[PDB]
């Protein structure tokens, strides 16, 4: 199969500047009849992909001018001359010389903002949760930019890594974070084995993990 | 008016089959294929195959998943999933192709959910800082939503009186129950004197619970 990378997976870009999208084939996607039928759509949450560019450079019907597609071969660009709220959303490169057909993975377009370190709150389980046998040990880690991050659980001192679950926002509309949240589930009975539980996020935005922890022998 | 119209949101067992159609208007159906496409949660586009009549085309990945079928009396195609595992969530979208042009219209997608889950009200549990949380500007709270199905779940926090400094975290699965977690943060000032409650509604089990975050 034809493999289309695209580069990057996200793109932060601040509205009004201009954005370029990288799409590599693993082959030429130049087609038997010289035609290079690399297509771009883009996909907003929660809806179908609209089509934006075919045959590398021609826009479709109604894609405004601010976008275009150049490339060829194997190496293809989409270039948003200026961003625009409503172009944020994710980009596919397609090809359809070959078959099977393929997408890249999507480019997310992202609003970029200043860094910002995330707010972490460790929370132990809840008296009523531990009434029921379970044990959910939550850590938030709120309104931090850029996107990667990285949490650790470490309990007594040593790494966790199983009963996590975490979850992540999506960009927020209103201050441009993100936040994550990561629950550790554990029985009661394992909970009750344990004295120190750690949420531990390593984030750009410090030299350190920023720990948050709490000694269930203590309130 | 061009349209694809799939069919309605599927929630089914594991093992099952299911029968997505889409349903093409407004354009001599015969004209054109209708391609299907697979996007898993948070992932790209993934190409199914090409239904036309008599060119029906797989990708290889779907070869024994999938079987397309089009029926173009009623210029309705569908795409048939047999033994469907979790894996196969995913949300399908049919799309028309013809030579010389792209997947310029598609459906609006259909969402499958493959589950052996019974609709299951959400436990709510109220996350209180345990105290030494208790001397920033700020305190954050958090209601954590345990073992619903299905989705979704509602999460307001003192009936939407509280919007901002709110973060509900979408649900993951959690031995087949879907688990959710949501968090605000206060003004001290505010927390304890004032209640805070988050009000968590699962309409599939027609239950609402407001639960009331109180100190540790």
């Amino acid at each position: 199969d034809i493999l289309m990378t695209q580069t990057p997976l996200s793109l932060p870009v601040s509205l009004g500047d201009q954005a370029s999208i990288s799409c590599r084939s693993s082959q030429s996607i130049v087609h038997s009849n010289g035609n290079t039928y690399l297509e771009w759509y883009l996909q907003k949450p929660g809806q179908s992909p609209t089509l934006l560019i075919y045959k590398v450079s021609n826009r479709f019907s109604g894609v405004p001018d601010r976008f275009s597609g150049s490339g060829s071969g194997t190496d293809f660009t989409l270039k948003i001359s200026r961003v625009e709220a409503e172009d944020l959303g994710v980009y596919y490169c397609f090809q359809g010389s070959h078959i099977p057909l393929t997408f890249g993975a999507g480019t997310k377009l992202e609003v970029k903002r200043s860094d910002a370190a995330p707010t972490v709150s460790i929370f132990p389980p809840s008296s009523e949760q531990l009434t029921s046998g379970g044990a959910s040990v939550v850590c938030f880690l709120n309104n931090f930019y850029p996107k990667d991050i990285n949490v650790k659980w470490k309990i007594d001192g040593s790494e966790r890594q199983n009963g996590v679950l975490n979850s992540w926002t999506d960009q927020d509309s209103k201050d441009s974070t993100y936040s994550m949240s990561s629950t550790l589930t554990l029985t009661k009975d394992e909970y009750e084995r344990h004295n120190s539980y750690t949420c531990e996020a390593t984030h750009k935005t410090s030299t350190s993990p920023i720990v948050k922890s709490f000694n269930r022998n203590e309130c | 008016e061009v349209q694809l119209e799939e069919s309605g949101p599927e929630l089914v067992k594991p093992g099952a089959s299911v029968k997505i159609s889409c349903k093409a208007s407004g354009y001599t159906f015969t004209d054109y294929y209708m391609n299907w496409l697979r996007q898993k949660p948070g992932q790209g586009l993934e190409w199914i195959g090409w239904v036309y009549p008599g060119s029906i085309k797989y990708n290889e990945k779907f070869k024994d998943k999938a079987t397309l079928t089009a029926d173009t009396s009623s210029s309705i195609v569908y795409m048939h999933l047999s033994s469907l595992t979790s894996d196969d969530n995913a949300v399908y979208f049919c799309t028309r192709w013809t030579y010389g042009s792209s997947f310029d219209y598609w459906g609006e997608g259909t969402l499958l959910t493959v589950s052996s889950a019974k609709t299951t009200p959400p436990s709510v549990y109220p996350l209180a800082p345990g105290s030494a949380a208790q001397t920033n500007s700020m305190v954050t709270l958090g209601c954590l939503v345990k073992g619903y199905f299905p989705e979704p779940v509602t999460v307001t926090w003192n009936s939407g009186s509280l919007s901002s400094g709110v973060h509900t975290f979408p649900a993951v699965l959690q031995s087949d129950l879907y688990t959710l977690s949501s968090s605000v943060t206060v003004p001290s000032s505010t927390w304890p004197s004032e209640t805070v409650t988050c009000n968590v509604a699962h309409p599939a089990s027609s239950t609402k619970v407001d639960k009331k975050i109180v100190p540790r």
